RNA sequence: GCUGUGAAUCCGCCGGGACCACCCGGUAAGCCUAAAUACUCCUCGAUGACCGAUAGCGGAUUAGUACCGUGAGGGAAUGGU
RNA sequence: GCGGAGUGAUCUACCCAUGGCCAGGGUGAAGCGCGGGUAAGACCGCGUGGAGGCCCGAACCCACUUAGGUUGAAGACUGAG
RNA sequence: GCCAGGCCAGUCCGCCCAGGGUGAGUCGGGACCUAAGGCGAGGCCGACAGGCGUAGUCGAUGGACAACGGGUUGAUAUUCCCGUACCCGUGUGUGGGCGAGCGAAGGGGUGACGCAGGAAGGUAGCCGUACCAGUCAGUGGUAACACUGGGGCAAGCCGGUAGGGAGAGCGAUAGGCAAAUCCGUCGCUCACUAAUCCUGAGAGGUGACGCAUAGCCGGUUGAGGCGAAUUCGGUGAUCCUCUGCUGCCAAGAAAAGCCUCUAGCGAGCACACACACGGCCCGUACCCCAAACCGACACAGGUGGUCAGGUAGAGCAUACCAAGGCGUACGAGAUAACUAUGGUUAAGGAACUCGGCAAAAUGCCCCCGUAACUUCGGGAGAAGGGGGACCGGAAUAUCGUGAACACCCUUGCGGUGGGAGCGGGAUCCGGUCGCAGAAACCAGUGAGGAGCGACUGUUUACUAAAAACACAGGUCCGUGCGAAGUCGCAAGACGAUGUAUACGGACUGACGCCUGCCCGGUGCUGGAAGGUUAAGAGG
RNA sequence: AAAUUCCUUGUCGGGUAAGUUCCGACCUGCACGAAUGGCGUAACGACUUCUCAACUGUCUCAACCAUAGACUCGGCGAAAUUGCACUACGAGUAAAGAUGCUCGUUACGCGCGGCAGGACGAAAAGACCCCGGGACCUUCACUACAACUUGGUAUUGAUGUGCAUCUAACCUCGAACCCUGAAUCGGGUUUAGGGACAGUGCCUGGCGGGUAGUUUAACUGGGGCGGU
RNA sequence: CUCGAUGUCGGCUCGUCGCAUCCUGGGGCUGGAGCAGGUCCCAAGGGUUGGGCUGUUCGCCCAUUAAAGCGGCACGCGAGC
RNA sequence: CAGCUUGUUGGUGGGGUGACGGCCUACCAAGGCGACGACGGGUAGCCGGCCUGAGAGGGUGUCCGGCCACACUGGGACUGA
RNA sequence: ACUGCAGGGGAGACUGGAAUUCCUGGUGUAGCGGUGGAAUGCGCAGAUAUCAGGAGGAACACCGGUGGCGAAGGCGGGUCUCUGGGCAGUAACUGACGCUGAGGAGCGAAAGCGUGGGGAGCGAACAGGAUUAGAUACCCUGGUAGUCCACGCCGUAAACG
RNA sequence: UCGAAGGUGGGAUCGGCGAUUGGGACGAAGUCGUAACAAGGUAGCCGUACCGGAAGGUGCGGCUGGAUC
């Protein structure tokens, strides 16, 4: 684990784990992406 | 039929090793093997319910027929002795002259090429399984059902036998190995013999590793644990746990036997 | 409200702050019912002993933007010939 | 610090499935052959064999010591072992 | 382009601006398959929220699946072009053949699998070499085969080598959900000591009358055009035969695909050749031990996989080099102290210091030799010694490796001898040189006595690597089986597709000799005579 | 005499010129002891500890050399810090350690390279200690709760003499069949068992650091302990 | 005084100061014959060792020495180790 | 004290000796000794004799005489029969 | 060699009954047990006793002897399987092949040791009771190893005639 | 080249001393028991095992170098 940081980017794990079908899939995502829709977040 | 290897190292200083004289054909019968995946001792949640499992050699399942409920009277021949990852106990090859192919756990004195019956006309030999109405008392059986048609369930590891004890009405009363008189229906079915193989449990295992292949995992003692973790844990020096001995959710040693189970009817006399 | 027990149909049943008698009141275990009440994302029309670019919305300006965070989230600055 | 509701195992801990990787030397287990030994064996000597959480040692994975760094080249590294 | 950025400057740039640039039936993915896992019709469970899960459907890191060589652009190329292939599908003709043929529900087989270790046959690569082509370096020598360069080419297709693989039929059939001629099981005849069939590395042919190449003529030194020789050896893989063989125990995916069976479909078919066509979607530029990725930076860190030549070397170490890159982004000076990194050091040699911390030392190959103790394996590379370079001779067959011209025999990638050249290793004898022959780089200090922990391992990412943890072994307790235990309100799950030689918990911690006394306290186990007592009943 | 021994460097022996460490013993074990194992133990250890050989700049005791810095020049160009400022020293004095006050003394103004005594230098609203708050941990602190467990009652019935039997409630992860085309789910049907038991609801006793919220005084020549 | 920090022992390095002097220097008295001492007075210029044990200070010991002094300076000195 | 022996056992050709001889050497084979005591450890000069004893034996090896070995300790040649 | 003969000679498997102990139930009540005398202890929660059933282990009464067999140690419930020796007779055979035996090898009671089973009764240790001046004993009450089995090790006995 | 002596090294082997510790023998009118000899007060011995201040005790097998009928 030398050297080695925190974010390692993988764009596929990105979206299957912090996705939109990912947040469709629960209420609680479902109030985070009405909740970023509400703020006005350009991204959801 | 237990091999011991020689000090050449320290892990297998004491080891000792099945020398596996009774298996012949070292792989399995192809179309009656299906996939196992280790768990990690994880349930459907995810998490560890079971601990110290994981790692551990791949594993094939081999289909055993603990049932043997559909061949009375067609015999069978035992085609070969056969490893098993999966139990400790050998496994037999049976080819019925139906050309149906099957497994069973091996007994004692099942060498390769000779007949097994099922049925209550079976004779009374090593491997034969038939009605424990048809078995007469005294005799050691194994791999019995504790109900009828649901499966041989008792004795069915290595060297392990019930032997009938006796049978008055419509139950046979009989002594499973840990010494516990049980009475199960009459026409729960046995198959006739000790179970063979009983001789593994003198083997040595020599080095941690290689219960790290057979999956176990590393236990930790709760006495060097954190309070936080374990009720034996914490002091200051190493402690006998500050209290009786207890599992690490706090449950004292006891009997843990429902004590109203509905199965205390047919249990005779517990364990010694 | 749940559990158990469990009625009676007016010469019944319920309430009147334990309870009883008298007296008074009312008809549970079916449903529906406007108006007076609450609120303002939004549309017009006005207003202010309100602010006036470090104020007033976070946002007069790329503003929920840039940027930060894996993520939930956080979140600016920048007006005047 | 407490609570409610959410976000996180792209780091790390463990596990699961499926792949990959481990220069080069050394030692010489079982087993298997031949011979001796006796009646037969034990057993022994030679070969063969190539075992082992085996040895030395790169990659790789670590991080024992030490020096340096210590407003660093670096929010944990570098040099030498 | 140069006012920001780049640790300076900058005419340069991964910066700024504009335009351009990424071409696939075969590559990597999808349209194919499934693993773990995810979601999950209905469903079960749960006050609600929701949990789990069947069918199913996703999900590569795996399975299946057809392309190679060369050329070309400023920027793409297994994609474009050339040459030559292969795969799937479609249509149209011709020829003759069968009136079989297709069977993809399902069945069955295969797919289909671990680790370790070679050996043998090979090949790539590499080193020489026949041969070919260029050069004459004004220094002492050197005019030729001295020196330098070349001494090449795939997929595919054909033939089929070594080595491997197989008994062949006939009959019955209680099993494979129905069926089966398939598979499984059983039975019988022939031969076996044999032939036959399949697969088949390498090699050969073809691909190739092509491509490429050393080099040569003229040449805004662009672009052209021409273009030799290419033989025989040695060595030799991390590659192929090999999904093989052997050994081992810890016993090593699935599904599709393919084959086959029948269920079923079926009046039309199969097959050949020729021609003409259709082959979709996504990626393809550029960066990749990085200045373009993760580290706020053009950051001494981190980043999985492939290739990886020569000489010396055991080696992918190391030293110097090849191909190929690079001098990487502040410089120029200057013998201050001092700091850092290295180096050397008289005499002494641990007197230093908490402590030999650091350094020094040892270090390689071969041959001798090696103690207490031991669990008989070890200890051990114990310790302690010796030899080591070059040249010559032994030496034409010294020896061992590989095996050519020309002679003999069942006509072959065949066999017997035969030994050329080409490499390898070892010894002995003689000589020669230096201070030194392990030559540089590289590269164990050793011994003795205690404590603790048996051991390999693990641990406080970022001050603790230990005597801590784990461990094999031990014992005790629990658990009779949708067990006990655990996760969940439950359903359900793990335990385990396990069944007391098993599983869980506890303590101990290889092995040897052992493990004494106490059941008063507190637990746990069992018992129920009596006392006490809740709700309920009673009243 | 120990990873345990306070006294203690115990005593004796060995090792050294000299040994609070080391080894072997003694036993007077403050306060060893048998699976929180006892005593040993080959092998093993980047463990701890003691000794020896070799080796050396570790040292006697340093010297010299090269390089990267330091230094100079040119370019770019930060930082922590900062109440001020033409910021001496002595002996004093003072919130008791003075650049800044007293009395003396010393000192031309300004740079550059160095050193590190002071500026109670810088850095982090001291981790120690105490006081207040918190957190987590423990338990025979308190009070609860989960879990486990008890009985009553409902689900819940029949027949005989609480007991027994029965079966029809209910239960079955026993079996077969159907929904089903693909199903180790589910449901239904039949069967084989169990059976008014179990499970569950309500009520109820027990148990309950498994979990949770909390409490756990103050005075005190610091706090604790003691005392009050 | 200092808790919005005054780094704690020992060692090393560098010192500096006092004298209550260990040596060297000068003296008085002596139970000073001499050699050596004892004691007191004056005297701070210089000197005042290397090792073993211990973290040590201290102390004991070894071998020396003319002697192996005692103290202060934040028990001097960690922006010096 | 159970394994001792590599010029050790033998042969050939040589050398060398006064002389045979592993006495030595080059090469070749792998033999020789030993439980009847090899190899080793301890002790010791040996003998005709002397002492004793009935003898066998036991003790002993002094005078004499014979043999051997040595000449401070250890190693080597020369002359000369 | 042949014919006969006696035998607890050995090994393996299966198997029989008495008795002891324990369990389940029936009866049944206040003792049982034990000693020189007691107590510890067992029981009143139903002991001892008695009946029936069952589990298990060990040893095999009567035969049984003064006997038989075996080299010795040792060997007996029964059956079966395998197997050793001995004795007699014939004189068929060989024709001294014999005896002993340093060393060596094997066998070798019991105890003990290792691993794994088993464990009724007995019973080192241990504990309590008693006795006693004490009682680490003898006696009593319990009782672990062991005694049994398999396989190794041990290699010793008043292994004695 | 061989070569005595010498040097280096690791072993072998024979001795001495050694804190501490173990048994043996002989001594004295010491202390604790009474184990054996009689049925020695529990017959004694053998092997073995365990236990105990000490003789000894006990278990298992054996013997008579003891008893009983
Ligand atoms: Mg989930
Ligand atoms: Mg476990
Ligand atoms: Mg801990
Ligand atoms: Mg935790
Ligand atoms: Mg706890
Ligand atoms: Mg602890
Ligand atoms: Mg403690
Ligand atoms: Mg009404
Ligand atoms: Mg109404
Ligand atoms: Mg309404
Ligand atoms: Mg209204
Ligand atoms: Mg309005
Ligand atoms: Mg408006
Ligand atoms: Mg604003
Ligand atoms: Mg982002
Ligand atoms: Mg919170
Ligand atoms: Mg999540
Ligand atoms: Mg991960
Ligand atoms: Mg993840
Ligand atoms: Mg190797
Ligand atoms: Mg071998
Ligand atoms: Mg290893
Ligand atoms: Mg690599
Ligand atoms: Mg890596
Ligand atoms: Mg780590
Ligand atoms: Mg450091
Ligand atoms: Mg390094
Ligand atoms: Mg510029
Ligand atoms: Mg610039
Ligand atoms: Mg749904
Ligand atoms: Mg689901
Ligand atoms: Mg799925
Ligand atoms: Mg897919
Ligand atoms: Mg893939
Ligand atoms: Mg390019
Ligand atoms: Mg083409
Ligand atoms: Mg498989
Ligand atoms: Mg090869
Ligand atoms: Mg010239
Ligand atoms: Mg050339
Ligand atoms: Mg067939
Ligand atoms: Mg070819
Ligand atoms: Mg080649
Ligand atoms: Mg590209
Ligand atoms: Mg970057
Ligand atoms: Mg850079
Ligand atoms: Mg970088
Ligand atoms: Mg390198
Ligand atoms: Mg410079
Ligand atoms: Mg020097
Ligand atoms: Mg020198
Ligand atoms: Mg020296
Ligand atoms: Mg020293
Ligand atoms: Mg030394
Ligand atoms: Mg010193
Ligand atoms: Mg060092
Ligand atoms: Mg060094
Ligand atoms: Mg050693
Ligand atoms: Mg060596
Ligand atoms: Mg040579
Ligand atoms: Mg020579
Ligand atoms: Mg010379
Ligand atoms: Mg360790
Ligand atoms: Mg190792
Ligand atoms: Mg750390
Ligand atoms: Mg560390
Ligand atoms: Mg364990
Ligand atoms: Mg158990
Ligand atoms: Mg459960
Ligand atoms: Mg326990
Ligand atoms: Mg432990
Ligand atoms: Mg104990
Ligand atoms: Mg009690
Ligand atoms: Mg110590
Ligand atoms: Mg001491
Ligand atoms: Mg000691
Ligand atoms: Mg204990
Ligand atoms: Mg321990
Ligand atoms: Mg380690
Ligand atoms: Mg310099
Ligand atoms: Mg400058
Ligand atoms: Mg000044
Ligand atoms: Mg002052
Ligand atoms: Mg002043
Ligand atoms: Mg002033
Ligand atoms: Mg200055
Ligand atoms: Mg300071
Ligand atoms: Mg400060
Ligand atoms: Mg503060
Ligand atoms: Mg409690
Ligand atoms: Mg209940
Ligand atoms: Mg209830
Ligand atoms: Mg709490
Ligand atoms: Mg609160
Ligand atoms: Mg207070
Ligand atoms: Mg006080
Ligand atoms: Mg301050
Ligand atoms: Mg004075
Ligand atoms: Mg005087
Ligand atoms: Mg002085
Ligand atoms: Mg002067
Ligand atoms: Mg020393
Ligand atoms: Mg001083
Ligand atoms: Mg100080
Ligand atoms: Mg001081
Ligand atoms: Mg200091
Ligand atoms: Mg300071
Ligand atoms: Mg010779
Ligand atoms: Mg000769
Ligand atoms: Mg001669
Ligand atoms: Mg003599
Ligand atoms: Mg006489
Ligand atoms: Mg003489
Ligand atoms: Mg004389
Ligand atoms: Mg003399
Ligand atoms: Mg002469
Ligand atoms: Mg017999
Ligand atoms: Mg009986
Ligand atoms: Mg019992
Ligand atoms: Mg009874
Ligand atoms: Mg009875
Ligand atoms: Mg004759
Ligand atoms: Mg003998
Ligand atoms: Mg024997
Ligand atoms: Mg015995
Ligand atoms: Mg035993
Ligand atoms: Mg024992
Ligand atoms: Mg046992
Ligand atoms: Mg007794
Ligand atoms: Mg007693
Ligand atoms: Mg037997
Ligand atoms: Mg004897
Ligand atoms: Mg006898
Ligand atoms: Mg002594
Ligand atoms: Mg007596
Ligand atoms: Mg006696
Ligand atoms: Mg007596
Ligand atoms: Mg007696
Ligand atoms: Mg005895
Ligand atoms: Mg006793
Ligand atoms: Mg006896």
């Amino acid at each position: 684990t030398k050297g080695k940081r925190t974010f390692q980017p993988n764009n596929r794990r990105r979206a299957r784990v912090h996705g939109f079908r990912l947040r469709m899939r629960t209420r609680a995502g479902r109030s985070i992406v009405s909740s970023r829709r509400r703020k006005g977040r350009r991204t959801l | 039929a237990i091999r011991k290897y020689k000090p050449t190292t320290p892990g297998r200083r004491g080891a000792s090793v099945s020398d596996f004289a009774e298996i012949t054909r070292s792989t399995p019968e192809k179309s009656l093997v299906r996939p196992l995946h280790g768990r990690g001792g994880r349930n459907a949640h995810g998490r560890i319910t079971t601990r110290h499992k994981g790692g551990g050699h791949k594993r094939a399942y081999r289909m055993i027929d603990f049932r043997r409920n559909d061949k009375d009277g067609v015999n069978a021949k035992v085609a070969h002795i056969e490893y098993d990852p999966n139990r400790t106990a050998r496994i037999a090859l049976l080819h019925y002259l139906d050309g149906e192919k099957r497994y069973i756990i091996a007994p004692n004195g099942l060498s390769q090429g000779d007949v097994v019956e099922s049925g209550a006309n079976a004779d009374i030999k090593p491997g034969n399984n038939l009605p424990l109405r048809n078995i007469p008392a005294g005799t050691l059986i194994h791999a019995v059902e504790l109900r009828p048609g649901g499966g041989a369930k008792l004795a069915r590891s290595a060297g392990s036998s019930i032997q009938l004890l006796g049978k008055e009405a419509s139950y046979a009363s009989l002594r499973m190995p840990s010494g516990e008189i049980r009475r199960v229906d009459v026409r729960c079915r046995a198959t006739v013999g000790e179970v063979g193989n009983a001789e593994q449990a003198n083997i040595n295992w020599g080095k941690a590793g290689r219960m790290r292949w057979k999956g176990k995992r590393p236990s930790v003692r709760g006495v060097v644990m954190n309070p936080v973790d374990h009720p034996h844990g914490g002091g200051e020096g190493k402690t006998s746990g500050g209290r009786h001995p207890v599992s690490p959710w706090g449950k004292p040693e006891g009997r843990t036997r429902n004590a109203n189970k509905s199965s205390n009817k047919f249990i005779v006399r517990r364990r010694r």
